[PDB]
């Protein structure tokens, strides 16, 4: 369920809780910035309808949305460079057959990004698919497909080789994202057996930027 | 209260066990600590908890070395598996009656595991291309230690290579790179002291 | 005290797929790696392959990669070996061996007494 | 690959004698962990092969003090002191180093 | 663009706004309940992006979300009874070639109603239509199709006569709402001449609680 | 500021004209009064602004008659459609040199326009039926004097009837009731001091 | 519907007697608004007709006192006091609160 | 002077629609109602219709409904008459008149030199 949201300065963003929880009193809400340590933003209290914000932070800058029962929502305003990282909508759990209080269930966490988005251009992932080499299988007796995927600003990206069907997923080593200019790329690859190479294999890439708003979809030759 | 955790990058081999520090302050009577892990894809996972008046809690291979008087808690995983190379956060909790209190975590430390110490091998050379870009795939070496070299002439951008562990066991390397005469471009691996080309196999 | 037994000889025909066992006892089967080796009449010894019983890790020689297939059953602690497309020349004494951690000396510690696989 | 190529490959030596077997690599066998492997291993005829030297120095216990192991870079050599009626049979180096785990050619140990 | 939205005590409602102004400063609400006069309850700088609540209101109830550019919703905490309306989106309008400061543009207006809507049943419109009336025509030579519709919730409805193609808007006079029990009834007639018994009329009633989220189409016969 | 409208509700004939009234107190030296109209789809229009230090402003078939000194400000409406009828607020207006100023509206009188002053027309009776529901039709009737009787046996539950405008300038009604003996009613007319049954017309 | 009734349809009367014509209705004509409208009309053979008596009491201007309207409930009568050269023609009661507006019968107005 | 005048007659064959027309001039045209009434040759006066002009709202006979249409032309001051299926019973002379506003006192103010259509 993992997500990121792009959005320029001064704009507003919405973050979803992915929590699937049931009777919740409190909806605690915490901040992971890179290289720092996290730390909770604010806390809702679903039985009065109230969000009590941390000392030291701008009342009218955070809320907290509850379009349905049991869902919600926060809404940032104001957004500025500093507003980046990663949000997770977290809950304490009560009650246990031997009350240990045990954890405290973490969401799903979605990143966010604040950038100037006023200069940016279409940044959709461009795949460019590589072919097993020949002299690879004529010994080896196998092949090394190779999505790669070039020129995306969001680096949340999900890369996983699916072969024809759902239910077949691959093992696939992949690189870490190598920043090109203002944008970024990456490239993965699976090693298929001798009785592999019959059908075709398909690098869906999940990616928020992506083009008509759902996962993308890369057929390779048998 | 404040919690920090010395180490910054750790890396251990598979099947073995490592140990991570959590060093922290706090002023209240009676608290908690517990440790969470973040995967790659930013999901925070409970692993343990250990109660402040009670031993040293063991759950499953995760093991806390505990002392009232320490003030310091590590957190030993034992018999490491492929996918623990994670983030591991530290988190001081307040007393867990009341359901405001929050959790004040660390800088949380880096886990990474390494295949076990392995004899050599020779890693196999090829190279893939479609279009300008070219691919030099190196596959199955257990060092580590690599330099691939791509010999063409008309190098427009460079990528550095990226080597990951493989479900083998060994280690798998590809180097991206642009160049306008595809086919003209040789692969040049030195890898423990020998010497290794694509058209060694062609 | 340490000891791996095997069965003591095997007589199949041509073209059946054999298995062979390694019964190991008296020490941490877990902790210790697992040799098979072969051993043609009249000649010197033949690396087989290695499994790592802990992680079910194998490696296989070259030559006989396909044609053995290595196996461990923890529960029981045994290792077992399947032996494929046998042949006039797939007839030799095979011996599994215990190794060690490879980072604090490597070594052969103790040898079973073997199987003479006849075709 | 790596292959091991032992000299003499036949040694007919009286009792008493001290004997020297020699076995060369391809290949350097210092591992990059920061040791080198080289095990000289005993068959016995009719009965399962023993380890005699492990680490190429070092002896495995329960083996008398005669046999001892010496050389580095590609080339090595186990020496016996005394030979005895015990120590006929054959004799192996064996590099680990390197996966294949290639096995020596074999020296076999006679008496005149 | 008149709607309705009904909602529950203690819950959460959202109003859209309905204006397409740009480069506005600030967005005015209007509450307009029954048998009293329209009143603002709070104004939007989007300037600053601050949300100015009229003297005598709870902070923490209102809140003017800003999900894109140029468009706004108000946002509601703990629904109670006196919840229930019209709400409007207004702005006043800046400059013109004579400056009149003329008027100040209005939105379309959303009726929000609170409601227990925990015994709340399907309440979606249940149409029971008739068909004209042999005698009628054998004399007057016209049709008189009705259209009726009972058993609904939310009285913001609307029924209009469309024959067969929206083109086709045909004037048709309409009673008003009565009240049965605790839901809601209506009916509407529209007489039609000799040259239109030979088509298909629609009664295309628009409701908010209406079955499949869209407007429904009850087709008469010639 | 405050501002009171005196009526409640106002009936006028078509193409006449009619003047709803609009009382105000106010404290600041200039400001300015507007009118809005309320469709019955709740939609607010805007009418006609009076500067309050201009004349007597004309819009359309919309005039307003304001005195500086008078603090009432009255809306003409000449030649009077028949979608006029609606409800009438009357605001008062900061000056509108800010963009935080509010208008301040009244509780708003409420407009309806009957057809112009007729002879009287018999009207014509129908009954439809589907189901147990049965509907009487009374149509092309000017005097809105009227009486629709259904006369049956099991009445179950009855609706007050529905009178309405039509496009011919006459009035229709419409009367809803509940009868198990569908095909058994009857409907009676008591208009003009004449009745009009169903049948007649069969 | 509504239609009128004039009784004597015919007038041949001598001048300076006064006479009566009188015209009755199936239906009342007081309006539901507070009138009752019934208009004398007069039309002089080979021109348009022109009105004599409106709303049954009043009387049009330019036209002599002589002729004057009573009458109520359905039936109303229209009077000459002194009956002229220029009074000769025909006369219609005309009924307007009904909409189909029904005419009279006609009263043709002549001489001895 | 109020003055409504009409075209003088007209000759027209059977079958063919007419039109006629009634010229107001004088006065407010739109205050007051345009009554048509047709006359049979050697009978009484016999209504036919009424426009309102403001609003352009017409009421016709019932026994000349379709057969007559009433028109206004506001701009030129003109009150127009479609008759439709002219027959042989379809010939008498047609007349304009002015009303009232129907609260204040109604009649027949003005009449017109009437037409004489026939078929
Ligand atoms: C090299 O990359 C190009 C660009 O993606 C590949 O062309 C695609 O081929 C697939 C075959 O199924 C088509 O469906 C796509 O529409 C093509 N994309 C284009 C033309 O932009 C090409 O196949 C790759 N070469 C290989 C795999 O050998
Ligand atoms: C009386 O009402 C019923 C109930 O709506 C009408 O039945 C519908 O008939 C139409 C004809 O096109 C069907 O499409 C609908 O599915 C029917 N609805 C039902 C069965 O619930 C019936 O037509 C009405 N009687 C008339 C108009 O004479
Ligand atoms: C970025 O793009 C510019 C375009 O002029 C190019 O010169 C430069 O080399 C690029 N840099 C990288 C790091 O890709
Ligand atoms: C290491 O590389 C050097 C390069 O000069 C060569 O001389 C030497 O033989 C190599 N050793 C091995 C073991 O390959
Ligand atoms: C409401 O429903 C009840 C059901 O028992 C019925 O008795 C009653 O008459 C209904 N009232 C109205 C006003 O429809
Ligand atoms: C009015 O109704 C009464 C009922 O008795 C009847 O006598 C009278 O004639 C009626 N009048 C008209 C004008 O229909
Ligand atoms: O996509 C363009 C074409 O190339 C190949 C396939 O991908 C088909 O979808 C199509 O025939
Ligand atoms: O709806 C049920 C049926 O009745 C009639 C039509 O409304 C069709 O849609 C269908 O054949």
């Amino acid at each position: 369920g993992t997500k990121s949201v792009t959005r320029p300065t001064r704009s507003s963003a919405e973050i979803t809780c992915d929590l699937t929880v049931i009777n919740a009193f409190y909806i605690h809400w915490y901040l992971h910035q890179e290289g720092k340590a996290p730390q909770r933003l604010l806390y809702y209290d679903v039985s009065n309808s109230k969000d009590v914000l941390e000392s030291g932070l701008s009342p009218g800058k955070y809320y907290t949305h509850t379009p349905r029962r049991w869902s919600w929502i926060l809404i940032l305003r104001n957004l500025i460079e500093n507003d980046s990282g990663v949000y997770y909508c977290a809950t304490w759990d009560r009650g246990n057959p031997k009350t240990h209080y045990y954890k405290k269930l973490f969401g799903s966490g979605t990143t966010l990004v604040v950038t100037d988005k006023q200069l940016d251009a279409d940044v959709s992932p461009k795949p460019t698919i590589f072919l097993p080499s020949i002299a690879e299988t004529k010994l080896q007796k196998a092949g090394t497909y190779l999505c790669l995927l070039e020129k995306f600003f969001p680096d949340v990206i999900k890369i996983h080789w699916q072969e024809k069907k759902s239910n077949t997923i691959l093992g696939s080593q992949e690189g870490n994202t190598m920043k090109t200019n203002d944008t970024y790329m990456k490239f993965s690859w699976l090693t298929v057996p001798e009785k592999s190479l019959d059908k075709e294999h398909r690098c869906i890439v999940r990616h928020e930027n992506n083009k008509n708003g759902v996962d993308q979809e890369i057929i390779f030759p048998p | 209260q404040k919690v920090t955790q010395a180490q910054s990058s750790v890396s251990m081999p598979v099947r073995k066990a490592v140990t991570l520090n959590c060093l922290y302050e706090t002023s209240w009577w009676s608290y908690y600590i517990f440790w969470y892990k973040q995967l790659p894809s930013k999901e925070m996972i409970f692993l343990i908890r250990q109660g402040s008046d009670e031993q040293n809690a063991k759950s499953g291979r995760y093991s806390v070395n505990f002392k009232k008087a320490a003030k310091s808690v590590a957190l030993t995983i034992s018999a490491l598996q492929l996918e623990d190379s994670a983030k591991y956060f530290c988190a001081l909790g307040d007393p867990g009656g009341l359901n405001t209190d929050k959790l004040i975590f660390g800088k949380g430390t880096r886990v990474t595991v390494e295949p076990r110490s392995q004899p050599h091998t020779k890693p196999s050379v090829f190279v893939m291309k479609n279009g300008t870009n070219v691919a030099c795939l190196v596959k199955e070496f257990y060092p580590k230690d690599i330099r691939i070299n791509l010999v063409s002439s008309k190098k427009i951008t460079e990528f550095d290579p990226a080597i990951v562990i493989s479900p083998s066991g060994k280690y798998n390397a590809v180097k991206l790179g642009k160049y306008e005469d595809s086919n003209s471009v040789t692969c040049s691996v030195q890898h423990d002291n020998k010497t290794v080309h694509s058209t060694d196999f062609e | 005290q340490v000891q791996l037994q095997q069965p003591g000889a095997d007589l199949v025909r041509p073209g059946t797929s054999v298995k062979l066992s390694c019964k190991a006892s008296g020490y941490t089967f877990t902790s210790y790696w697992m040799h098979w080796v072969q051993q043609r009449p009249g000649q010197g010894l033949e690396w087989i392959g290695v499994i790592d019983p802990s992680d079910s890790y194998t490696n296989y020689n070259q030559k006989f990669k396909g044609k053995a297939t290595l196996t461990v059953d923890t529960s029981s602690s045994t290792a077992y070996m399947q032996l494929s497309s046998l042949t006039s020349e797939d007839s030799a004494v095979y011996y599994c061996a215990r190794s060690d951690d490879y980072d604090e000396g490597y070594f052969f510690d103790q040898w079973g007494q073997g199987t003479t696989l006849t075709v | 690959d790596v292959v091991m190529t032992q000299t003499p490959l036949t040694l007919s030596v009286t009792v008493g004698q001290p004997a020297s077997i020699s076995c060369k690599s391809s290949q350097s066998l210092l591992h990059s962990n920061g040791k080198t492997y080289l095990n000289w291993l005993l068959q016995r005829p009719g009965q399962s092969p023993k380890l005699l030297i492990y680490l190429v120095s070092k002896v495995e216990s329960g083996v008398p003090d005669r046999f001892s192991g010496s050389g580095s870079g590609t080339d090595f050599t186990l020496k016996i002191s005394r030979v005895e009626a015990e120590d006929l049979g054959l004799y192996y180096c064996l590099q680990v180093t390197h996966f294949p785990l290639t096995f020596g050619a074999g020296t076999k140990l006679e008496l005149k």
